[PDB]
């Protein structure tokens, strides 16, 4: 049946077979272990679908395709079921994949500005959109006489105009539309964050854990969109070609080019399936870091030395922050956890971290009257004369709230006795306003000592 | 014209 022969060289097929087997043995294992691991252990519901659609594609489509579309172009060896089935399955699984990707972008965006049911809607809608493949594809005998058994081939059973509509809509619905929508959400999400980073930078010393996580989420989701554009554009271009050249432009050269482009287009297609477990690992590590950062902020407040040292050892960011810009060391200083202040300083917590209101840990230790925390913060080189947005120094707070011992150690660590806030009030002024005579006296003698120095 | 899509 010479008319139906492809004439791709043997090596070409052997090379694609080597590549297909590579993608299959690694991709199946990869996507299998991804599901198996979620079964064992919100975002996970999404990564399950993606892992499942790819596993279904690599397990059922790729072996069938390697046989009847790479090696043996005729006849079709899987019946009108296998024909309509292969195409239905593929359309379903890509649709499922594409819609999940839109969900992740939507979910990320909403975070930056029930689920188990939502997943099932995605899959069922994937079955719906894929049904037109059950009516367009089928077996036909294109052999010379019109009855030769070796000319039985799986191929469109409708006219070109009909096939143009399904394929153009398929190109729209499964590829262009959802990937554009994701690109738009990806870009807005990114933009919204980038101003958060500037605003945080303007005030804080450290931007929050929630931002650092969503920031890294934008980059991965961007990579996945770029990944599909590359892996899916050739494929769709090849299927438009099939229904955009009529019959009277199809030269023997253009016929040969198509079956090579088919090997290449469908190599790249299966590559998206085999890369998915990378996205899974990136997303999961991004999520695990956030939870550890979150768990470490609870532990620092609650004063749980054990949980802290487990989280720090297992890689938790010592200098993570909340929306306020509160680090673990801020929380430990504030809650009066001397032991936790010391473990956080050992593991390199920033001693001069500023929150939104420009409060260092020393500010919070000097406000709440923890002499031993003040002493340890200062031992590790805290800013004695660090001033908040109001121009309040730690010595202001110590003097205002009557922490004489803190005043004395602050003074002897080089505190400016004469520091003034926005409203020009000195520690001494604050000491008197509230009625701390012993402090006010210590301060005024310090003030006097400095006068003497000027006049000699 | 090809027959495989």
């Amino acid at each position: 049946n010479s008319d139906l022969d492809v004439n791709t060289d043997i090596y070409s097929k052997v090379l694609v077979t080597a590549i297909y087997l590579a993608l299959f043995v690694v991709g199946t294992v990869g996507n299998g272990v991804t599901l198996f691991t979620l079964a064992r252990k919100r975002v996970d519901y999404y990564l399950g679908s993606l892992a499942l659609s790819d596993l279904l594609i690599l397990l059922f489509a790729l072996p069938v395709e390697l046989y009847n579309f790479i090696w043996v172009h005729h006849p079709w060896a899987f019946g009108d079921a296998g024909c309509k089935g292969y195409y239905f399955l593929r359309d379903a699984c890509t649709y499922a994949t594409a819609l999940n990707v839109v969900s992740l972008s939507v979910e990320l965006y909403l975070a930056i500005c029930r689920t188990k049911k939502f997943i099932s809607a995605i899959w069922l809608a994937s079955a719906l959109l894929a049904i037109p493949m059950l009516f367009t594809m089928g077996l036909q005998n294109l052999s010379g006489d019109g009855t030769h058994p070796g000319g039985l081939v799986c191929t469109p059973i409708v006219d070109t105009a009909t096939l143009r509509v399904v394929i153009q809509l398929n190109t729209f619905m499964s590829f262009l539309f959802p990937m554009l929508v994701a690109s738009i959400l990806n870009t807005v999400a990114a933009r919204r964050l980038t101003v958060m980073v500037h605003q945080a930078a303007f005030n804080m010393t450290i931007e929050p854990g929630r931002v650092q996580a969503l920031r890294r989420g934008v980059l991965v989701l961007r990579a996945v969109v770029i990944a599909f554009v590359v892996c899916w554009l050739p494929y769709h271009v090849r299927r438009l070609m099939f229904v955009y050249i009529s019959d009277e432009q199809w030269t023997t050269a253009l016929f040969d080019f198509y079956h090579y482009f088919y090997m290449l287009s469908n190599a790249l297609f299966y590559v998206s399936s085999a890369i998915n477990p990378i996205l899974y690992n990136l997303a999961e590590d991004l999520v695990e870091d956030w939870e550890k950062a979150r768990k470490l902020l609870e532990a620092a407040r609650k004063g749980q030395d054990d949980e802290v040292r487990i989280l720090l050892a297992n890689g938790a960011d010592v200098n993570t922050a909340d929306e306020t810009g509160f680090t673990p060391l801020h929380l430990a200083a504030w809650e009066g956890h001397l032991g936790i202040v010391e473990v956080l300083l050992k593991n390199g917590a920033d001693v001069n971290a500023n929150d939104e209101r420009g409060h260092t840990p020393l500010h919070l230790a000097a406000y709440t009257g923890h002499l031993e925390i003040v002493e340890v913060l200062l031992k590790n080189g805290a800013g004695v004369n660090a001033t908040d947005v109001i121009g309040t120094a730690p010595l202001h707070l110590a003097a205002m709230w009557g922490h004489l011992e803190i005043v004395e150690v602050l003074l002897k660590n080089g505190a400016d006795v004469n520091a003034q806030d926005k409203f020009g009030k000195t520690p001494f002024d604050l000491a008197i306003d509230n009625g701390n005579e012993d402090i006010a006296e210590v301060l005024q003698k310090a003030a006097t000592r400095e006068l003497e120095v000027l006049f000699q | 014209r090809p027959y495989i899509l």
